[PDB]
């Protein structure tokens, strides 16, 4: 992750997973 | 030249796949070094230039 969602073009709003929350929790 | 921009540089391999010419940049970029977040970033002046 390098940087601010409004700078890039052509962007999709999603949802990244991760592992390790899971996990902790 | 028109299936360098629409295809990149996949079709001399093989038959073509149609990519984004913006990402087809980028994976250029990635083999100078340059990570992708630099092509994408200064997407707007790159064109300019
Ligand atoms: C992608 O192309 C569509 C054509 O309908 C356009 O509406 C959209 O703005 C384009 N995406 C960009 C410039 O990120
Ligand atoms: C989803 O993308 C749109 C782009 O128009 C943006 O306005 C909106 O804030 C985004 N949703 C978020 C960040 O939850």
């Amino acid at each position: 992750v390098s940087g601010n969602c409004d700078v890039v073009i052509g962007i999709v709003n999603n949802t990244v997973y991760d592992p390790l929350q899971p996990e902790l929790d | 030249l028109a299936g360098t921009i629409t295809s990149g540089w996949t079709f001399g391999a093989g038959a073509a796949l149609q990519i984004p010419f913006a990402m087809q940049m980028a994976y250029r970029f990635n083999g100078i070094g340059v990570t992708q977040n630099v092509l994408y970033e200064n997407q707007k002046l790159i064109a300019n230039q």
